[PDB]
């Protein structure tokens, strides 16, 4: 009984870690995507 | 910088059109006074 409840707490931490990973990496993709708009803004100035 | 540099290209081009006309007008009056000096100075004398 005591071994089952201890292992259940560890399993719950992997779920909370997975919740952060989906959110935090989504914002990290958007960090790079918004940086490409600044790169394109430089190229458009050069061609003008 | 590149926007104002673009505007500057047009101003350099306008000076290019202007400087050609400046070369046409100035040279025309030098040569016109050069041909007229010789018959005038044949009457008596005159500097150019």
């Amino acid at each position: 009984l005591s071994l089952q409840i201890d292992a259940a707490k560890v399993e719950a931490q992997n779920q909370l870690n997975a919740a952060r990973i989906a959110e935090i990496f989504n914002n990290m993709d958007l960090s790079k995507q918004s940086e490409f708009r600044e790169f394109l803004k430089t190229v458009a100035s050069f061609q003008q | 910088d590149r926007s104002e540099d673009a505007r500057a290209n047009a101003e350099l081009l306008l000076k290019g059109d202007e400087q050609t006309h400046k070369q046409r007008m100035d040279i025309a009056n030098i040569l016109q006074s050069q041909r007229q000096n010789q018959p005038s100075g044949s009457v008596a004398e005159t500097p150019q």
